[PDB]
């Protein structure tokens, strides 16, 4: 067994992954500088851990082109990592917040017609609560769309919105790896954006309802290791987002769950094919 | 007829549609029909980094 | 038959497609401002003509999510429209220029060791010859990498290179729709970058070898309407790129081929599928 | 006499300036391609008409370095063209809307304690009504700040704000050249952003109050040809901003004033000394 | 306008040429049996279509001796119809395959020292790809020379060779009349010898570079109606030979170009 | 016509009789 790990920096998650991988075989640490394709790699599986979402996606695809399976796969990284492609796959399978998508500034102006105010604006490829906006009226919608318009990245021209969900000072982060629920936490904040990357505080979550919903959300995709984001609302639990390059150092610390170990065990299962 | 915003000339473009691309017969300006009810031409917005084929 | 056409502006192309579509059924012209999802659309097929590649990609997926088939498909728009994903798909099946991909500046610095100088650097998602660079040495490679690093778009951090092909003052642009070759042109220019967008001159190409190779290149994807870019080299024909939102007004004028009608005929074939 | 005219694209105004000059001497049209320094230019004065404020600034400074005076001067283009530098110059001399400047996101968050809601966020270097935001609450302030942060043009690190002024469906654009009032217009809109670039419609303004106030604003700078933006409010006229690259085609059309001719006269005046 | 056409058999070529000549004026069909010199011929121009190259050459010269202009001229028929004379005329002006000529078997044995193997041996006066040999080594070279030696024709004692050019399964055949490009085709074959005469298949060629190169190649001679043979190589386009009694039935069919009409239109220009 | 080749060579008119084309010589062609 030769297990590759691709990485930008080695965060606590990557060091834990490395340790666990070493229990199952030889570990090859592959910084981005070490990635050059086409190339000659002797690897049974690669665990994709690049901090950049787009570098993760492309490095998965390139290893697949070399016949080396990858956790997560390029398909899952692309679909799960995009807010819009992901809600499309979740829709009809699990409950989700009300959402709307437009393809231009002029189309986006009509989004409140369906969703009302306040609504949430967010970029399709982001993470860590980046560029999330709570929009309470027309003037705010205009300001957000004016700024998106002048940003260089064409992806900011895909306009994705949700109803603002009134959560009870927290949201839920769960983990499902290969169909197995591995654990969940609450992320508490006195700001409506609860990411731990923005100061969110982890606490263990043991609601049996989130376990079943989490597994169903994972089954919408049918593969891989996913960190799933869930909201409590007056209409019950809603699946917001899924994430294909999970961070978990706070979640593992707070639950005792060995996310790293489970991730590596899944990687070893995919290596067998 | 309608005024070209680059040249100033009055030109006939025929039976155009909204957002249709037209070339001015006098100055060769590439233009976009941005309105019909009041017939208005306009120079194209900036090319974005993902525009093309 | 209700045939949707999705557009940013109506170029000659879109005017001709609209004309042809009208002979088969009712045409629904859908400007980007009209695109709102989830929505209530009554369409048998949509012809995707958005000028933005990413807007094209996302609108195709959205219509697919409403059960409406799309020409081209979201899968083909993504794979064919990404230079690296396309090269990966082509590499089994047809000759292509030597290429390398790297995921960091550090890794990109080793590319000359494989490809030699001069080499060509290009972004994975561009068109119209945008951001193509001919790199004759290390100093230019560094300058190019330094600029790509500073640019905002994370996609510019995926470093795709090719050997510089010495072309005979032109390249070849061919069209295959639903597996049928419809025509080809030479694009002449005094500069090594030959796109009619800047502005190469079109001449008809009747070369039967480009016809055979173009059909093979199409078959590597196995669907849709593609504009294919081919280079002449001292080692023969090489397939460079495929384009899923074909322009053709010059190609049509110069060859007398009805690209627009063929595209629409294919669209009515997928509508009945 | 030899009068240089520096331009980006030839249109009505540049062509109007060309003919008014030429009545005084030989006119040399200088496309941006013709600007190379150090260089041998034989000109008595240059009329700076570059569309880019920044290119205008450097063009002015470069001609000055060759001992060739410039309308407008580099100093005036700098001071008047930057909104914060400009309002600082105006602050003593004429009423302005209440304003605030902060140097970081955290400081900017304190702004509404001074200005109240609603307030206006805008870039210091902008024109044509671009990136203006009317900010009605904290959520919107946060959104605008988030988006400014991710634009990563260092200029957006200067956070300039004004109180939102309740104008009567219009604002005022007046023109002062060498201290002489040459004309004023109203710009009408049912959106709070009244720019003619934004679809605003121009009418003549004869109010002697604004004529007085316009010359006073000009005098705060003591040179040049300026377009002056004035708001009517509950508390009287206010000078919003000044502009050293005066567009006037609509103003001249609707007023009947010879802005072109006045501008050229001032330039020949400037050429004397 | 009174136009003579000399022929051996009435091929598709000659029937089309006769029809087109008939649009301009009076046509006189002259079989070789009608050719006797000195004689009295009342003709403004003669279009030379004899199947035999040498018979074409001499009948042109004979009509010239009676003060009757000829398309092609005897000079062009000789210069373009001989591969050595033709490449010497081409080599100034257009790219050609590397070539060598020797005047004896002993000299011919040194040709591989310049050209290398494989090389092509061909007779100086041939057509339809006859007697072409791809020579891969010395034994093959010796065999070709031994057989050439034992043939009657003293022209086989002019030893003309070219480098073997790796073509992409085809070559190009171009038509230039009076300095005007009239059309081109690809000739495909599974064999390195691509002549339609030996089963080559025609496809239309619209390559602007073959048009340009073809006109230049015509300009090396500066007169007449020529079929031009071009090879695609890793060095680019090479002009191989020029042919002064062009066949075109397939080329005309495949391209839709009117080779017969252009030929006749040029002949009456030449007559007056 | 008196020497048309047809799918060989028409040798005669008065009594119309076809015949095979002659021997290909070493200088035949284009
Ligand atoms: N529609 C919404 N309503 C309420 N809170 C939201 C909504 N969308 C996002 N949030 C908050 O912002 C956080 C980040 O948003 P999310 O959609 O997960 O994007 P990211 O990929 O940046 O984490 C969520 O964990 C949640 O606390
Ligand atoms: N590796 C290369 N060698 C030589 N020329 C190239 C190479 N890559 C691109 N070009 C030239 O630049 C043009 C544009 O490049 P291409 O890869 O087709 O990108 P685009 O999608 O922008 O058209 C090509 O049509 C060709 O003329
Ligand atoms: N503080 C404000 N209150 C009300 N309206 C404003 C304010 N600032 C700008 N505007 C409106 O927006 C327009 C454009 O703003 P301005 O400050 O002139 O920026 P620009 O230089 O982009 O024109 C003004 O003409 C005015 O109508
Ligand atoms: N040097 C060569 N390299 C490759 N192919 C050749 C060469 N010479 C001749 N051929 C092939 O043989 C054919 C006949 O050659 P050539 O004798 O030059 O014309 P022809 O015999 O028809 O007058 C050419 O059309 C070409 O396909
Ligand atoms: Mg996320
Ligand atoms: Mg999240
Ligand atoms: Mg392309
Ligand atoms: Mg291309
Ligand atoms: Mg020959
Ligand atoms: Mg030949
Ligand atoms: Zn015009």
């Amino acid at each position: 067994m030769r297990i590759g790990i691709t990485y930008t920096v080695l965060r606590r998650e990557e060091m834990a992954i490395k340790e666990r991988a070493g229990e199952f075989g030889e570990v090859v640490m592959l910084h981005e500088d070490d990635l050059l394709f086409p190339g000659n790699y002797d690897l049974d599986v690669v665990i994709i851990r690049n901090v950049s979402h787009f570098k993760a996606l492309y490095t998965a695809r390139l290893f697949e082109s070399e016949g080396i399976p990858t956790v997560n796969s390029s398909r899952l990284i692309f679909e799960a990592g995009d807010k819009l492609f992901a809600t499309l796959r979740l829709a009809g399978k699990v409950p989700v917040p009300e959402w709307k998508a437009a393809l231009s500034e002029g189309g986006a102006l009509r989004v409140p017609d369906s969703l009302g105010y306040p609504l949430v604006s967010k970029p399709v490829f982001g993470s860590w609560g980046r560029l999330l906006a709570k929009v309470n009226d027309r003037d705010s919608l205009e300001a957000v769309l004016e700024h998106r318009k002048w940003m260089k990245n064409p992806l900011y021209g895909i306009h994705y919105f949700q109803e603002f969900v009134e959560k009870p000072g927290r949201d839920i982060r769960s983990y499902v790896i290969g169909g197995e629920f591995v654990g969940a936490i609450y992320r508490y904040s006195n700001h409506w954006i609860t990411n731990t990357a923005r100061g969110g505080k982890a606490e263990p979550c043991s609601d049996p309802e989130v376990e079943e919903l989490s597994v169903k959300a994972w089954e919408a995709f049918g593969e891989g290791a996913l960190a799933i984001d869930i909201f409590e609302s007056e209409k019950g639990l809603l699946v917001n987002e899924v994430n294909p390059n999970m961070e978990f150092k706070n979640a593992a610390r707070v639950t005792g769950a060995d996310m790293a170990g489970k991730l590596v065990e899944y990687a070893v299962e995919v290596a067998k094919t | 007829m309608v005024e070209c915003p680059v040249c100033g000339s009055e030109i006939e473009i025929g039976e155009v549609e909204l957002h249709q691309i037209v070339e001015c017969p006098v100055c060769g300006a590439e233009l976009e029909v941005v309105s019909l009810e009041p017939l208005t031409l306009e120079e194209l917005p900036e090319v974005e980094e993902d525009w093309g084929e």
